[PDB]
RNA sequence: UACGGUGCUGAAGCAACAAAUGCCCUGCUUCCAGGAAAAGCCUCUAAGCAUCAGGUAACAUCAAAUCGUACCCCAAACCG
RNA sequence: CGAAGGUGUGCUGUGAGGCAUGCUGGAGGUAUCAGAAGUGCGAAUGCUGACAUAAGUAACGAUAAAGCGGGUGAAAAGCCCGCUCGCCGGAAGACCAAGGGUUCCUGUCCAACGUUAAUCGGGGCAGGGUGAGUCGACCCCUAAGGCGAGGCCGAAAGGCGUAGUCGAUGGGAAACAGGUUAAUAUUCCUGUACUUGGUGUUACUGCGAAGGGGGGACGGAGAAGGCUAUGUUGGCCGGGCG
RNA sequence: UAAGGUGAUAUGAACCGUUAUAACCGGCGAUUUCCGAAUGGGGAAACCCAGUGUGUUUCGACACACUAUCAUUAACUGAAUCCAUAGGUUAAUGAGGCGAACCGGGGGAACUGAAACAUCUAAGUACCCCGAGGAAAAGAAAUCAACCGAGAUUCCCCCAGUAGCGGCGAGCGAACGGGGAGCAGCCCAGAGCCUGAAUCAGUGUGUGUGUUAGUGGAAGCGUCUGGAAAGGCGCGCGAUACAGGGUGACAGCCCCGUACACAAAAAUGCACAUGCUGUGAGCUCGAUGAGUAGGGCGGGACACGUGGUAUCCUGUCUGAAUAUGGGGGGACCAUCCUCCAAGGCUAAAUACUCCUGACUGACCGAUAGUGAACCAGUACCGUGAGGGAAAGGCGAAAAGAAC
């Protein structure tokens, strides 16, 4: 069957990447939460 | 060598800096093969380039 | 400000060699010394073909705590604790007994 | 933004109270109107999004007094 | 003109290989490990000065580093840059 | 001949017929449901430029960087 | 001259318990009388870990299929070599994009991984391998759309949008054949080309845009005609005479 | 400060140093790639593509600097449109972003409780948003009181679960007054007169006191057991040091410290002192915050749910007196008392701990304690936001088992 994860790096980075998070206000609050939690990988972006 | 290199001109330190970097190249190609068997020379040249670069920023622009 | 230094002759205060003497061969950064000819262990040295070691039961010296040794005072023939004073503006060591400067 | 430029009035929030006193949050909007005011000294019209209270203030203080305050406030007009 | 200070930092090492030994004897091409930001003109200027030899053309490729496991901890070697420097005919180099 | 290979040499190398869903064809015919945009490219002049700049023409010379290039890819390497 | 803990034994109290001691253990323990409690577990389809059970049972992943000889090896149904057999062949062959990211090639290893063994492997370990003016990206250009100076709007956050600026999945210059590596090739080599920019001379002289125009530049279906890829047969050349 | 060094796993190699630029520690410096507010334009973060200027060139090309946006100011420029203005271009200064809690403000739930539920409660709570500071806020009476008086604000203990509020249900809950902590007042609505006079700010210097490396630092032997003494048994000794830790078993006297005594080239805090810069000080005569107070309507805040409801805030419509005047004293009026709104500023007591140092615990001791004693916000899971583990101990010393 066709499963729900059909990967595409272009669509992965436009939707969840670094500059897509820094574009909006709430996305900047997402990166502030992950830095407060202390994430190694701060975003998707390789 | 901080006392010795301080008693030099700007053109003399620039001459010396160009002579250190050729030695750093010649050690690196020698250490690229198994020819270099004095490993401390790589560190001594690299430190001495830093002393020349330090004094150039002191005598010029400071 | 180290009391026991390299070329010093020490006596051993505690351990399996309580009373033996020797010269310090080197002091280690962990607060241990290797005194020449005292704390002998027998290491089963494994052979290496490269490096040309035949491999045997090598007897060599093990480290010992600096607290377990004291500088032998050759005048009194005993151990003395080491104090520090300034002579001619230079920090020297001296024996706590009889106040003589260690040389 | 529903802000009178002269008086600084602003939409405040309150309650609709019913007969059974059911409270739902509402807003009180100010009575703002865009009006061209003739400035006689500068000899031009100036549009101000002003409440009807502020037009009573301009009729009392004068448009020269109010535009002095808007520059002292640091507000464009 | 490429500055003389940069040209000493371009070349890292010669690369010894079975392919490097083949290219030296057949196509007369040496294989160099170069600095990663070094371009083809910087390599051609460096080899023509620091080795005193006439360069015909320089082909470059980036070697991606392998992923190794020291003990159980994962790790990745560095990406490095590799240059096939074809000398002109008659020219010779150690 | 390391049985993997490597080296050397090398003939003939035409015709007929059949033939695509490929090409001419971004064609042609026809229909109604009436079938992207912008640049490269071509051309026209504006201010400007006046024998200078630029223009095309030939020749010579130089430059064409950087990044990707392995391998699977209807699959044991992708999503399960 | 052996603490706590562990494991026994003997004794003792009405009970929760207590005491003594053997062995293990190898460094803490604590009377009494008070004080304070994260103070007592068998159950909560409790939580976590460990180990049972069914049980050496079911199963070992397409009914495309194997057989033998030789090799290697501690050991070969599975690896390698050979000869047969069978299966796919509009694919179960070949080339990519997407995606993965060294799985590629070579040496070496067989614990774990592989639903068995394994000398084998997409497994471990070490080394090697990806070469471009023409392929692709970048770049020039725009679509849907996104962002958006000012601006307009909105309690705040922000929403929408102009000039713009992004955004391919579409438009835009140019390389083929042969050879070669254990592994790359339209990238290396041999041969033969091509394109666009620079500068520089020589001849020639209306050049110039953010503007005007042209072009790019476009649908579905259908009908033939001309071809080629490619195939068949003949000829040709080489070999064969079972 | 030093006789030993070249961070860790982690040996080894090659070396450095031993009386002082070996190393190490501290102060001030130097360098400080790329991404990120990211700021030259772009972008799928760690990449792509420029422009301008000044320099170099072995003419192939290199190096360096600058170029975001907005606010404010200034210069220059500049439409429709005459002047003008909008607009444009420079320049200068500033801002942007991040961060635990505390603070002020703009918005603002529901589950729940009421044994249902709508007023009410939860609760101005969670959350979102904005702004700020080391604290913020508030603050110098149009305040209380009661005919006696008090004398800004904030905080703590009372008053008191009282007075009240409330489908008078559930609940909500003061103030006056008293005891404390802490205490500080000023300025503009304006002129003169005297002129730099107070205080504060800034910037120097000087002194003191810290902070950022450090230095000295007392006094024990014998014997017994044991692998090992710090234990046992003797016999001494120090103590302004018996805090603590380490050392082969439990050490005042072996070691590191501790008590105590000191120490800073340089940087810096805080105090003083003083110089300079700016700032005005005092006296006199005035002046005394209008679309405001009040009102109508609709809401909100006050413990006070519109009630007989004072007082405060304002969306809307109005609208005074103005010191001979006005506000308040809980409907309202009169008398009396008290105060002066519609302009501002202000330390302390108060709140909090991302972080640093020291110390403490009838706190935990690896299923506990942080999720994490260990390379943990990791492995792993998820498109993503997000979720999120497991896993400590050889010995005194590797003497980690030659053969
Ligand atoms: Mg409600
Ligand atoms: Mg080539
Ligand atoms: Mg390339
Ligand atoms: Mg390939
Ligand atoms: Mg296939
Ligand atoms: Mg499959
Ligand atoms: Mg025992
Ligand atoms: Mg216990
Ligand atoms: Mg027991
Ligand atoms: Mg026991
Ligand atoms: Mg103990
Ligand atoms: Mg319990
Ligand atoms: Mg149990
Ligand atoms: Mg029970
Ligand atoms: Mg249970
Ligand atoms: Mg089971
Ligand atoms: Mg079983
Ligand atoms: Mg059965
Ligand atoms: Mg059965
Ligand atoms: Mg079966
Ligand atoms: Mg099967
Ligand atoms: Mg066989
Ligand atoms: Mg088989
Ligand atoms: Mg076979
Ligand atoms: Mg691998
Ligand atoms: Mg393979
Ligand atoms: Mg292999
Ligand atoms: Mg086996
Ligand atoms: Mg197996
Ligand atoms: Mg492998
Ligand atoms: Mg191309
Ligand atoms: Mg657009
Ligand atoms: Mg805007
Ligand atoms: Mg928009
Ligand atoms: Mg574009
Ligand atoms: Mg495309
Ligand atoms: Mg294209
Ligand atoms: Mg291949
Ligand atoms: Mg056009
Ligand atoms: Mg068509
Ligand atoms: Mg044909
Ligand atoms: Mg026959
Ligand atoms: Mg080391
Ligand atoms: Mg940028
Ligand atoms: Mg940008
Ligand atoms: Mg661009
Ligand atoms: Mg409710
Ligand atoms: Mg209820
Ligand atoms: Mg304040
Ligand atoms: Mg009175
Ligand atoms: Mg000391
Ligand atoms: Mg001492
Ligand atoms: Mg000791
Ligand atoms: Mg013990
Ligand atoms: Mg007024
Ligand atoms: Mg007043
Ligand atoms: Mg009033
Ligand atoms: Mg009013
Ligand atoms: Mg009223
Ligand atoms: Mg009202
Ligand atoms: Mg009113
Ligand atoms: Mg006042
Ligand atoms: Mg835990
Ligand atoms: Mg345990
Ligand atoms: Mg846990
Ligand atoms: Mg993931």
């Amino acid at each position: 069957m066709k499963r729900t994860f059909q990967p595409s790096v272009l669509k992965r980075n436009r939707s969840h990447g670094f500059r897509a998070r820094m574009a909006t206000k709430n996305g900047r609050q997402v990166l502030a939460r992950r830095r407060a939690k202390g994430r190694a990988r701060l975003t998707v972006s390789k | 060598k901080a006392k010795e290199l301080r008693e030099k001109s700007v053109e003399e330190l620039n001459t010396e800096l160009l002579n250190l970097l050729r030695e750093q190249f010649n050690l690196r190609m020698q250490a690229a093969s198994g020819q270099l068997q004095q490993s401390h020379l790589l560190k001594q040249v690299r430190r001495d380039v830093a002393r020349v670069k330090t004094l150039l920023n002191e005598k010029a622009g400071a | 400000a180290a009391k026991i230094r390299r070329d010093d002759e020490v006596i051993v205060l505690t351990g399996k060699d309580k009373g033996k003497r020797g010269k310090v061969k080197n002091v280690l950064s962990s607060g241990k010394v290797i005194v020449e000819g005292i704390n002998l262990v027998k290491k089963h040295q494994k052979p290496v073909p490269a490096l040309n070691q035949p491999g045997g039961i090598v007897e060599k010296e093990a480290a010992i705590q600096v607290s377990n040794v004291a500088i032998f005072n050759a005048a009194t023939g005993k151990a003395d604790r080491v104090g520090f004073r300034f002579e001619d503006g230079k920090k020297v060591r001296f024996f706590k007994s009889n106040s003589e400067t260690i040389k | 933004s529903r802000v009178c430029q002269v008086t600084g009035k602003r939409p405040v929030t309150g309650n609709n109270r019913s007969h059974a006193l059911n409270a739902t949050k509402r807003r009180f909007l100010p009575n703002l109107h865009s009006h061209r005011f003739w400035v006689e000294s500068e000899k031009r019209f100036v549009t101000l999004r002003v409440s009807a209270k502020g037009m009573r203030v301009i009729d009392k203080k004068g448009i020269d007094t109010v535009l002095a305050e808007l520059r002292a406030r640091g507000e464009k007009y | 003109m490429i500055r003389e200070e940069r040209l000493l930092k371009v070349l890292r090492a010669p690369h010894v290989s079975e392919k490097a030994s083949t290219a030296m004897e057949k196509s007369n091409t040496i294989v160099l490990k170069v600095a990663k930001d070094a371009t083809k003109a910087e390599i051609k200027a460096a080899v023509q000065k620091l080795f005193e030899v006439e360069v015909e053309v320089v082909n470059t490729l980036v070697v991606k580093g392998k992923v190794k496991r020291h003990g159980q901890r994962i790790g990745r070697r560095s990406d490095w840059k590799k240059a096939y420097v074809t000398l002109k005919e008659g020219q010779n180099l150690d």
